[PDB]
RNA sequence: UGUCCUACGCCGGCAGGCGCGGGUAACCCGUUGAACCCCAUUCGUGAUGGGGAUCGGGGAUUGCAAUUAUUCCCC
């Protein structure tokens, strides 16, 4: 059993696949804890810290990320992992955990589940 | 006016460094350079040497800012 | 003496360029006194001000 | 179960592979190693005197991550920003001869070979060596 | 989402599906 | 427990001034891991009172041209500032941050009016939002124009300015400019 | 074809798609194609009696 | 470390003063005719520690680095890397450093003045 | 955007030179390996390793032709 969700930012897109596993997190085939900017490392790590590593202990995810810049890619990744876990605990796990987890994410940060629809404006002749 | 920071250890400067730096509660290149009137690159070298002899504790390392402090 | 007092009603934008706000203010320590003041900055209902000289009441047409 | 290159810190991996290729000592070091700038947008010679081993280690890693890279691709990879005087800056590529000499030295060590559809790519034996040094990086870092 | 970003997302998800499904000379003679 | 930079707690943070409890947002809902959020705290009026205050410093250190847009540099700056101010003072950095914000915001300003040639100054009160904004701006200007041409880095000067405005000693830039503004306001009642 | 609005009408390019974002979009769901669209989402003088005037 | 007993604050090379309280790779550039690139290449050919300061070099080190800057072609410093590649009067590759740079500059100006080309006449009409 | 855009191979330190392929194009340049940014090194308040103007020498390239510096590269 597996799900596939996406998150976005200005142009950065992240596609996350969520399968039964043991708690290893892959983004572009690379581990979560080695993505280049360390100054935003906790911004990458907020869903795990808010939910605990025990909720991730029976699942694995792989995220392919394309577009954007460094920061936009990080935000798309965190939206992708949050939406992937919400979709998985909605589809194959009971709904009460999905609702309480969704409440935790949305009280901490709306952009963990709702896309920011801001993009560059066009210039007209 | 024009600063005349020393490019290398003088004898009295080295002794004063070795017995007055390890009690400051804040060790950065800038404070040692400003209050010892020494060039900041050699201040960094002296701080690295004091770290190498196991007498001063490093707190965080960066290319932009390095901070040390006392052991106890 | 420093005396603190809460905004109840903003009376409107005053000043030549509209740079100040005329506002209705009541004190917390004695919630009976009422004064009119001019403030600089954005003020909404519920803001609490610190007045250095809480004797005069300001005025502009 | 074996850790790959993509499983570790890249800077420590590059430094450890540079130490590996230095202690091997069988790369063909060019005669002009200490008299060149690595691109036309540079301002000084490289400050690390055995830069060739570092560049070869990074080159091997970059071919591991993406095959089919020629000399032009590696000049695009190491290109940077030329500050054109009082004129606006631009993107400038690297020097072609340095990338070519690194690739030919890696072929001379038999770590890298051509393919039929384009530029250079990794040999299986060099890939085994690269996985070995990656495991050494992971043991020296993640087990410490 | 809009055309361009959704197109990139769709092709990216398709490539991820194929790389999940992923994990000799041509037939030069007719008869064995 | 949500911690700034993984090692700084906001539970023991006590705000002293009654005027600013709604306008210095650092508590259990405004506690964040990092001063970077990509938040749209300026699309509507008074939304920036919900911005965490370290994000307001982080947004206000990106000044004078070259530093515009460089926020990761600024998150780094305030991080190193928190470490060095904790080492030099020995307590929670966020507490002397909110102390310097409270002690740096001017309580009585002067407005310039004029009709024709005659230009005079009238003393007026300040909003709490403007109090916090002016405190942040004066502290950032103090650190920035404090270093600018010396061996001391930006983080050390920011932490020293933050201490020097937290205790209110007159060697700080922000408390000097605030005292000057309060003096001209008292002279222009 | 037979809708009211189509009949009451005043009478590269085809590869464009619109996603929609609600539950998160599960691409592996068999019923996902319902949330992927193929098109862009989204005079007379009345008399005193109220009868319209036609000319 | 500490100051050596023979730390030279002032060096006198090629009829030109050198500030000894500096890195060697820029105290070389303190004179004319050598910038940062040629100083680095000279020091790498000479096999001198560039981390070392200028004031603590021995007499053998300063005489060998002076020797190498006078005859760089002999020490495999390439032809393209040199200051004067083809001297107009006597075609040969060299590196004019302290007074020879001024000599060749002013004699080139006198050569352009004698032939009355545009460049020399315009330069001397500029003052 | 492209019948001048260019992959790749060889030579030269660099501009550049030679050969051999793709592209009348969501097919090839191109998974457009951009810069700021991020991480380590040197620098230490110094008109200084900031700043590059203006010059001296040589090489290369586009043109019938580069002088009054076409443009680029090195010192």
């Amino acid at each position: 059993q597996s799900v596939q969700v996406f998150g976005r930012k200005k142009t950065a897109t992240a596609v996350a696949h969520c399968k039964r596993g043991n708690g290893l997190i892959k983004v572009n085939g690379r581990p979560l804890e080695m993505i280049e900017p360390r100054t935003l490392q906790y911004k990458l790590l907020e869903p795990v810290l808010l939910l605990g590593k025990e909720r991730f202990a029976g699942v694995d995810i792989r995220v392919r990320v394309k577009g954007g810049g460094h920061v936009a890619q990080i935000y798309a990744i965190r939206q992708s992992i949050s939406k992937a876990l919400v979709a998985y605990y909605q589809k194959y796990v009971d709904e009460a955990s999905k609702k309480e987890i969704k409440d935790i994410l949305i009280q901490y940060d709306r952009t963990l589940l709702v896309a920011d629809p801001r993009r560059c404006e066009s210039k007209k002749f | 006016d024009k600063l005349n920071n020393l490019v290398l250890f003088d004898k009295a400067t080295y002794d004063k460094l070795c017995k007055e730096v390890p009690n400051y509660k804040l060790i950065t290149p800038a404070v040692v350079s400003e209050r010892l009137k020494i060039r900041g690159s050699l201040a960094r070298a002296a701080l690295q040497e004091l770290l190498s002899k196991g007498l001063i504790k490093l707190v965080s390392k960066h290319r932009a800012q390095v901070i040390y402090t006392r052991n106890t | 003496p420093i005396k603190l007092a809460r905004v109840t009603k903003v009376l409107g934008r005053t000043g030549s360029q509209g740079q100040c706000t005329q506002v209705r203010v009541e004190f917390m320590d004695d919630t009976s006194r009422s004064i009119i003041r001019n403030v600089k900055g954005p003020v909404r209902e519920g803001d609490v001000l610190t007045l250095l000289e809480s004797e005069r009441e300001a005025r502009r047409l | 179960p074996g850790v790959t290159v993509k499983d570790v810190n890249q800077q420590e991996f590059v430094r450890a592979l540079a130490a590996f290729l230095k202690k091997s000592g069988k790369l063909k070091v060019p005669e002009w190693v200490d008299t060149v700038k690595l691109a036309k947008h540079k301002e000084l010679a490289p400050y690390d005197e055995n830069w060739f081993y570092t560049r070869a280690a990074s080159t091997a890693r970059h071919l591991y991550l993406r095959g089919g890279a020629g000399v032009g691709s590696m000049t695009k990879i190491y290109g940077g920003r030329q500050r054109n005087g009082v004129m606006p800056s631009h993107f400038s590529r690297g020097s072609k001869s340095v990338a070519r000499r690194v690739l030919q030295a890696l072929e001379g060590l038999k770590m890298v070979e051509k393919d039929q559809d384009g530029g250079r790519k990794l040999t299986p034996q060099g890939q085994r060596d690269l996985d070995r040094i990656a495991g050494q990086v992971a043991a020296a870092n993640k087990k410490h | 989402v809009g055309p361009r970003l959704s197109r990139r997302i769709l092709q990216q998800a398709r490539q991820q599906q194929e790389e999940l499904e992923a994990e000799r000379e041509r037939t030069t003679r007719l008869g064995p | 427990d949500i911690k700034l930079f993984g090692k700084w707690s906001t539970d023991d943070v006590q705000i002293n001034d009654i005027s600013l409890q709604d306008y210095i947002a650092v508590k259990e809902k405004y506690a964040k891991y990092l001063p970077h959020s990509a938040g749209r705290y300026a699309a509507k009026r008074f939304r920036k009172a919900q911005c965490p205050i370290v994000e307001r410093l982080t947004n206000s250190m990106m000044m004078h041209g070259r530093n515009n847009g460089k926020k990761l540099m600024t998150v780094r700056i305030v991080k190193h500032a928190f470490e060095i101010i904790h080492l030099l003072t020995g307590e929670n950095p966020l507490q002397v941050l909110v102390n310097a914000i409270i002690n740096s915001g001017p309580r009585e300003d002067s407005t310039r009016i004029g009709r024709a040639g005659t230009v005079r100054r009238q003393a007026v009160d300040v909003s709490p939002l403007r109090r916090v904004n002016q405190a942040i701006w004066l502290l950032c200007t103090g650190a920035r124009e404090a270093a600018f041409r010396n061996i001391k880095t930006i983080a050390e000067c920011l932490a020293d300015e933050l201490i020097n405005a937290a205790k209110g000693s007159s060697n700080s830039y922000a408390i000097k400019k605030k005292d000057e503004l309060e003096r001209v306001a008292k002279s222009n009642r | 074809g037979d809708s009211i609005e189509e009949i009451l009408a005043d009478s590269r390019q085809r590869s464009r798609a619109w996603l929609k974002e609600d539950e998160p979009l599960n691409f592996l769901d068999p019923k996902v194609a319902q949330r992927v669209l193929a098109t862009q989402p989204g005079g007379f003088k009345v008399s005193a009696d109220g009868r319209l005037i036609i000319r | 470390l500490v100051i050596p007993e023979k730390f030279q604050h002032i060096l006198r090379v090629l009829n030109t003063n050198i500030d000894g309280r500096r890195k060697i790779a820029f105290a070389i550039t303190a004179i004319k005719g050598v910038g940062r690139r040629y100083a680095h290449v000279v020091l790498r050919k000479a096999d001198i520690d560039l981390t070392k300061r200028a004031g603590e070099l021995t007499e053998d080190e300063v005489e060998r680095v002076i020797t190498i800057m006078q005859n760089p072609r002999q020490y495999k410093i390439p032809d393209w890397f040199l200051n004067r590649q083809k001297d107009v009067k006597d075609g040969k590759y060299s590196q004019v450093l302290a007074n020879g740079l001024d000599n060749k500059l002013r004699e080139d100006l006198e050569r352009l003045k004698k032939i009355r080309a545009h460049r020399g006449l315009r330069h001397f009409w500029g003052l």
